């Protein structure tokens, strides 16, 4: 979550990465962050994936 | 009754009874939004208005 002074038409741009020793295949080692309003980085919050 | 402003790809105009506004995709510069690191092929998939 990113609670800054954000106005309309503004699109935050953050990236989370993990650089650990254990390497699990790509697709999930890094994620983006666009609006930050309790953003999970996915268009769905599904735990049955 | 009729107006036109803009260039190929990025053009607003009035044709017949309708008004058309075209946006050139390459104009939008989405490569520049995020670093080429951790991304090779970028492509659009969803549009909401």
């Amino acid at each position: 979550t990113l609670p800054a002074l954000v106005g309309p038409y503004e699109d935050i741009r953050a990236v989370l990465n993990y650089g650990g020793s254990i390497v699990m295949p790509r697709g999930c080692s890094a994620i983006a962050l666009s609006h930050g309003v309790n953003d999970s980085g996915q268009f769905m919050l599904d735990f049955n994936d | 009754g009729k107006g036109n402003v803009g260039a190929s790809g990025n053009e607003l105009k009035l044709s017949n009874r309708q008004i058309e506004a075209s946006v050139r995709l390459s104009d939008l510069k989405i490569f520049s939004d995020y670093p080429e690191s951790l991304g090779n092929t970028r492509q659009l998939k969803q549009v909401s208005v």
